[PDB]
RNA sequence: AGGACCGAACCGACUAAUGUUGAAAAAUUAGCGGAUGACUUGUGGCUGGGGGUGAAAGGCCAAUCAAACCGGGAGAUAGCU
RNA sequence: ACACAGGUGGUCAGGUAGAGAAUACCAAGGCGCUUGAGAGAACUCGGGUGAAGGAACUAGGCAAAAUGGUGCCGUAACUUC
RNA sequence: AAUUCCUUGUCGGGUAAGUUCCGACCUGCACGAAUGGCGUAAUGAUGGCCAGGCUGUCUCCACCCGAGACUCAGUGAAAU
RNA sequence: CGAUGUCGGCUCAUCACAUCCUGGGGCUGAAGUAGGUCCCAAGGGUAUGGCUGUUCGCCAUUUAAAGUGGUACGCGAGCUGGGUUUAGAACGUCGUGAGACAGUUCGGUCCCUAUCUGCCGUGGGCGCUGGAGAACUGAGGGGGGCUGCUCCUAGUACGAGAGGACCGGAGUGGACGCAUCACUGGUGUUCGGGUUGUCAUGCCAAUGGCACUGCCCGGUAGCUAAAUGCGGAAGAGAUAAGUGCUGAAAGCAUCUAAGCACGAAACUUGCCCCGAGAUGAGUUCUCCCUGACCCUUUAAGGGUCCUGAAGGAACGUUGAAGACGACGACGUUGAUAGGCCGGGUGUGUAAGCGCAGCGAUGCGUUGAGCUAACCGGUACUAAUGAACCGUGAGGCUUAACCU
C-alpha cells in the first residue's frame, strides 16, 4: 500500500525502466535539453543528476561507473570534459524542469527538462 | 447434462 | 509450534525414535506446542528392545524447537531438531532415565523439574 | 531521530569488542535460578552481526551434545557479562547460514591472520 | 446484469449532472509579453516568468 | 485526571537492570497552553482547550489568530478540550507539563490509526480464504456469501463488507508508564501507540482502573 | 531386427487453468501420448440419402444427421397455444 | 463474416555451447504485433519467495513443488527367460 | 466379486482411529466354463489403496513483480 | 411447466429458545466432592481428525461445552461438482428382443460486463436565514461482553475413612479482537555480491544486454505474523426465578392486598467508535464587511456605477492520506519534493597499480568500493506577482430592557 516507497513503475516491468531510463539520460547529457513527460521527468531527475555527481571527480574507476550506468562512451566523454568543469560549483539541481501543455495524441501533460546551464 | 434441470 | 501430524525425536531413552503428534492438550481449538506443552503423541518407529512400542497413544512434553522460545531478554534459543520427552499418560511422569542433549530453563516446574535435572545442558 | 538515537545511546554500553562472522566467540551470560545467580559460558561460531545500534544483536550457533543450538544474543543487554573472541576466522560472507546446512568437516573454517 | 425495465430521461439527467467539465478559473499574464498561459506552464511563445526557455 | 496532547516519536525498547527489555514508545509531551475553558454557566459543562506545539505566523487566519490571542496563549497547531471531572480550575495561558504523568501509572492513548486504505474483507475482517486449487474459479479471497435467500430478502445492516480501513480514532487503555523526563518533556510509555510515526497523541490517565 | 526404447519436426488431445456478449461458433498457456509405422501428408479420383462409409460411437457424409441439403406436392395436418 | 492469438504443401538452413532441425544467445535479414498517458486500492489473471509444520487440504496429493545429464559401481520378487 | 440386497457380513492386516484397500470364510438375494472360467510376465495419459521424497494443497496466509480493474484524452458496443 | 437450478462440502452468516457451557435459584432418597430433576436466563462461546459423495453415524483424541431448530431441508448472477439424473461401456438380474433396474461400476462443457432495492465505503449540491474559520454538547446508532488451570484461605468446614469445599483473592494460559513493528522472522524483481551460457562495447582487463529477477546468496525502508503491547471488567440502577420483613383480608396463618428489602453473564448505564441533514439542522469562541444613486407591478422589488472583506477554491511541490474525490503539510517572509553533504544500514577487502606464482589465483593498497524507500542538515532545482469566487451591517411579530 506504497507507504514511504519512491520510484515510479511507469506501466513498464524493471528492465524496461532502467533501459528507458538510460536512453533517456543519454539523449539529455547529448541534447541538454529534452521534451518528455511530466512523470518521466521526474524520474529523470532522479536518474541523470547522480551521473553529474559522479563526474565531478575525474578518475578511470568513475568513468568505468559512468560507462556501466551509459554505455555511450561519447555520454562519457561529454560528462567527465564538459559537465564535470562546468557543474563544478553548484551543489545539487543540476536540472530544471518546466511544463508546456499537452499532447496532442494523448492528452499527456508534457515538460521541458534541461541542464541549469544555457 | 442434468445438473440444472429439475429431472 | 509442534502442531498436529508434527514428526518429533524422542529426547529421553523410552525406546521409541520418532513420535507424531497427534493433539495438542490444553484448551479448546489449540493451534500449537511450545516448550511446557503437553500433547498427545502415537509412536511410529521404536527400537527392539524399549519400553514403549510402535503405536501406543500416549503424552509427551516438547522440549526443543526449531522455531525456538524467547527470552525475556529479548533473546530467542532456536535448537535444530523437534525433541519430546515422553510421559506417562494419567502420571504424567517420565518414561526413560536418561535425557540425551539440551533442555530449556523454561521447563523449570515440579514434573519437568523432575526431568530436568537429568539433561545435560539447560 | 535525534531523540531517540539520544535515548538509545545512553541506553548503549561502552566496551564491546568489535568481531566479524566466523570468529569463534564464547559469551558469558547471567543465568538465574531463584536467589542464587551464575555466569554461563556459551561458545560457537558467530554466524550473523545485525548492527542497529542499542538493537544490534549476534547470532552465535553452538553444536552441544547431539545436538546444534543457535542462540540470538542482544548485544547491549544486560544478561550479556563478557565477550571475548576465542578464534578468528576467515569467511567472506556476513551471514553464514550454510553452516546451518553443514556438520562435521564441512563445518570448519579458516583461521584469519589478517 | 441487465435491467428489469428501462430508466427515464429524469434519472439520466440525474446521473449525468456530474459529468459537468470545470473550466479554467482565469489564465495569467506573462510579465514581458502579456500572452495568456496556464499557470506553472510556459507560454507558446515559450516565455515563462519573464525569461525566455525554449528557443 | 486531565490528559495531554504529544506527538509520536518513534518506538525504542529500554533495558530494565533485571535484564528485562521492555518495548517503549516516546511521546513528546510539549508544554500544552490552556486557551480557554468553559464553565457550565455559559456553557452547561465545565472543560479547558488547550494547544500545543508551534505554527507559521503567516498559515494562521484572522479567526484562530483573535481566538488565539484572546486569552494570552501562543499559536499552536490544533485544538482540543478536555472535559475538567469534579475538582480542577485552571486559569487561560496556564503551561501544562508531564509531572501529572509523573505521578499517574496507567495511561490511555487516543490516536489516529494508519491508514491501509480500501482494504478488502480478508485484511479487514479476518475473513477466511477460501480454496486454491481443487477446482476454484475467480473466487479466491472474495467475501463468499452475503445474505441468505427470498425470506430477508435484503442485506443486513453491518454486514462486514470491504472498504476503508485503517485511518480512524483508536484508543488504547491501560499502557503502563515506565519513564517521565521532564527536561525532555518525553513520556515513555510500554507497548504500542495507534499512528505513524510523528501523528499526534491524546494521553489520558487511565480510566478503568 | 523390432506395429523395440528416449526424444524434436509431424500427428493427436490426457490433466489443469484461462476464456464462455471469446482473439477463436472447439482456442490459448503449462505439462501430456505416438513418433519406421495397423504411421503421416500433398495432388487427383471413386462410393450418395433408407443410400454411402464406419478398428462400431447410431459416429461421419460441407459449422446440419435414430435418415443431409435444395426445390416441388404445399396455404400437409394441427380436437393445440 | 473482421487488418480474426486458428488453419495451410514443398525448397534453403550461418556462428558459439550442444548428441541434436532440441535449447540459450547471436549473423544475414525482418519486426516492436494501429489507442495512448498516469496512478500504483479491493478483486481477478500470470508468476516469484516464504518462518514452523509437512497432505492435517480435498471426492481424490487436483494444482504446484520435487526429480532430471554423462560415465562408472550396483540392482529384488516375479518371468512367457 | 465391475456380480452381495440384508451390509459398514464376520475374522485378520494396514491406521491413534479405515463404509474404501489387502487376505480369508462361504449365507453365490442373483458366479461359472468360447455371449468363455480361472491364472498370468510385459504393457496402460486405465480404476482403487498404501509408503518415501517433495512442497502455500492446508494450519493461515503474508509480501513482491507484471497484465487488467481506477483516473485522463480518443473511439465506442451488447444482452435486457 | 413461453424454466422457481438439486444432495453434500467451502465461504459468510442470521434468528428462535424447547439452554450444551458459563450465570441465578427450588427440591433431593442433597454429609463433602460429584450428580439427578425442575424454574429463570439467549450476553458471549459452542472441536480436530479416520472412514464414507454423504447429511447422519461409528471411531480416535480433546474441551468449560462439542446445543436443538428456522432462514427456498439459508447461501451455485459467491465457489465446487464427489452423489443422484443425459448421451459411452460393462456386471448381476429381468425380457424372445429393442432394452430396463432408488442395483452396482468406470468416464462425463456449471453462462452472465449489476439498471433498481439492499449492504460496505467515499464524495458533490443545497439547506440550517449576513458570511467565514474552529472547538464541542450530544439525540441516536454500532462494537464489545467467552473461559480454563494453578496457588492462598485450607487439607480447614464436612466425613468412620477414602476423599474434600462454598465464599473470597491473586497469578498464568487458550480461543477472539484492536493496535504497532522496538524485538524475533517473512518479503524486499528499486541494494550489494557470487556464478553459467552467449552477444556486444576494437582487443586485454573491466562492464553491460538477454537466458523466469538466468540461477542463486545476503539484505534497507515499507508492509506484515508466527512477533509484541492492550482489551473483555469493577461499580450503579431497575429487575426474572427465588428468598424475605412487617401485615390484614380470614382473632390464627400468610413474601402482598397497603408498605419495605434483597436477588442473575439477560435490560439501562459504565468502556470504545460514529454522530446536529438530531430539517427538533443545537451551543461556545474568534474574525470580516459602516458607498452612492435611478426605475417600476413602492416589493423580504429590479437595475447601474464604485468597492470586493474575512475566507475559499483553483494552480504548483507533495504526504506512513488516497481507486477518484476527499484529508493533511508547504508555496520563497520557504525544508513541500528532488538533488547535495554528513551519518546510518546493507553487501563484503572495488577498479587500477605492485609483489609471489609457469598458471588458475593469492597478497598489499583496503573493512575497500558501491549503497533504494532511512536519519540530521543545506535554497542548488521546482513550488510566480497575480487573476477567480465570495460582499457592502443582514425580514416580520411579540416580550424584556436601555438610552
Ligand atoms: C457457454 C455459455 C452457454 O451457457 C452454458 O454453458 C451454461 C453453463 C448452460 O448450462 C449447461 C451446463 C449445465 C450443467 O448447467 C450449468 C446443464 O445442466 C445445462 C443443461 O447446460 C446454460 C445455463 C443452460 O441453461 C440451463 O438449462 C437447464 C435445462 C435449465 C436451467 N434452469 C432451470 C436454471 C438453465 O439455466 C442452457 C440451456 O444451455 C442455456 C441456453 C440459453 C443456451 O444454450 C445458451 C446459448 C448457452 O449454451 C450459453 C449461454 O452459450
Amino acid at each position: 500500500m506504497r507507504h514511504r516507497k519512491s520510484g515510479r513503475q511507469l506501466n513498464r516491468n524493471s528492465s524496461h525502466r532502467q533501459a528507458m531510463f538510460r536512453n533517456m539520460a543519454g539523449s539529455l547529457v547529448r541534447h541538454e535539453i529534452i521534451k518528455t513527460t511530466l512523470p518521466k521527468a521526474k524520474e529523470l531527475r532522479r536518474v541523470v543528476e547522480p551521473l553529474i555527481t559522479l563526474a565531478k571527480t575525474d578518475s578511470v574507476a568513475n568513468r568505468r561507473l559512468a560507462f556501466a550506468r551509459t554505455r555511450d562512451n561519447e555520454i562519457v566523454a561529454k560528462l567527465f570534459n564538459e559537465l564535470g568543469p562546468r557543474f563544478a560549483s553548484r551543489a545539487g539541481g543540476y536540472t530544471r524542469i518546466l511544463k508546456c501543455g499537452f499532447r496532442a495524441g494523448d492528452n499527456a501533460p508534457m515538460a521541458y527538462i534541461e541542464l541549469v546551464d544555457r | 447434462m442434468t445438473h440444472s434441470m429439475r429431472l | 509450534m509442534i502442531q498436529e501430524q508434527t514428526m518429533l525425536n524422542v529426547a529421553d531413552n523410552s525406546g521409541a525414535r520418532r513420535v507424531m503428534c497427534i493433539k495438542v492438550l490444553g484448551g479448546s481449538h489449540r493451534r500449537y506446542a511450545g516448550v511446557g506443552d503437553i500433547i498427545k503423541i502415537t509412536i511410529k518407529e521404536a527400537i527392539p528392545r524399549g519400553k514403549v512400542k510402535k503405536g501406543d497413544v500416549l503424552k509427551a512434553v516438547v522440549v526443543r524447537t526449531k522455531k525456538g522460545v524467547r527470552r525475556p531478554d529479548g533473546s530467542v534459543i532456536r535448537f535444530d531438531g523437534n525433541a519430546c520427552v515422553l510421559l506417562n499418560n494419567n502420571s504424567e511422569q517420565p518414561i526413560g532415565t536418561r535425557i540425551f542433549g539440551p533442555v530449556t530453563r523454561e521447563l523449570r516446574s515440579e514434573k519437568f523439574m523432575k526431568i530436568i535435572s537429568l539433561a545435560p545442558e539447560v | 531521530s535525534n531523540i531517540i538515537k539520544q535515548l538509545e545511546q545512553e541506553q548503549m554500553k561502552q566496551d564491546v569488542p568489535s568481531f566479524r562472522p566466523g570468529d569463534t566467540v564464547e559469551v558469558k551470560v547471567w543465568v538465574v535460578e531463584g536467589s542464587k545467580k551464575r555466569l554461563q559460558a556459551f561458545e560457537g561460531v558467530v554466524i550473523a552481526i545485525r548492527n542497529r545500534g542499542l538493537h544490534s544483536a549476534f547470532t552465535v550457533r553452538k553444536i552441544s551434545n547431539g545436538e546444534g543450538v543457535e542462540r540470538v544474543f542482544q548485544t547491549h543487554s544486560p544478561v550479556v557479562d563478557s565477550i571475548s573472541v576465542k578464534r578468528r576466522g576467515a569467511v567472506r560472507k556476513a551471514k553464514l547460514y550454510y553452516l546451518r546446512e553443514r556438520t562435521g568437516k564441512a563445518a570448519r573454517i579458516k583461521e584469519r591472520l589478517n | 446484469a441487465v435491467q428489469q425495465n428501462k430508466p427515464t430521461r429524469s434519472k439520466r439527467g440525474m446521473r449525468r449532472s456530474h459529468d459537468a467539465l470545470t473550466a479554467v478559473t482565469s489564465l495569467s499574464v506573462d510579465k514581458t509579453s502579456g500572452e495568456k498561459h496556464l499557470r506553472h506552464h510556459i507560454t507558446a511563445d515559450g516565455y515563462y516568468r519573464g525569461r525566455k526557455v525554449i528557443a | 485526571m486531565i490528559g495531554l496532547v504529544g506527538k509520536k516519536v518513534g518506538m525504542t525498547r529500554i533495558f530494565t537492570e533485571d535484564g528485562v527489555s521492555i518495548p517503549v514508545t516516546v511521546i513528546e509531551v510539549e508544554a500544552n497552553r490552556v486557551t480557554q475553558v468553559k464553565d457550565l454557566a455559559n456553557d452547561g459543562y465545565r472543560a479547558i482547550q488547550v494547544t500545543t506545539g508551534a505554527k507559521k505566523a503567516n498559515r494562521v487566519t484572522k479567526p484562530e489568530a483573535g481566538h488565539f490571542a484572546k486569552a494570552g496563549v501562543e499559536a499552536g497547531r490544533g485544538l482540543w478540550e478536555f472535559r475538567l471531572a469534579e475538582g480542577e480550575e485552571f486559569t487561560v495561558g496556564q503551561s501544562i507539563s508531564v509531572e501529572l504523568f509523573a505521578d499517574v501509572k496507567k495511561v490511555d492513548v487516543t490516536g489516529t490509526s494508519k491508514g491501509k486504505g480500501f482494504a478488502g474483507t480478508v485484511k479487514r475482517w479476518n475473513f477466511r480464504t477460501q480454496d486454491a486449487t481443487h477446482g476454484n474459479s475467480l473466487s479466491h479471497r472474495v467475501p463468499g456469501s452475503i445474505g441468505q435467500n427470498q425470506t430477508p430478502g435484503k442485506v443486513f445492516k453491518g454486514k462486514k463488507m470491504a472498504g476503508q480501513m485503517g485511518n480512524e480514532r483508536v484508543t488504547v487503555q491501560s499502557l503502563d508508564v515506565v519513564r517521565v523526563d521532564a527536561e525532555r518533556n518525553l513520556l515513555l510509555v510500554k507497548g504500542a501507540v495507534p499512528g505513524a510515526t510523528g501523528s499526534d497523541l491524546i494521553v489520558k490517565p487511565a480510566v478503568k482502573a
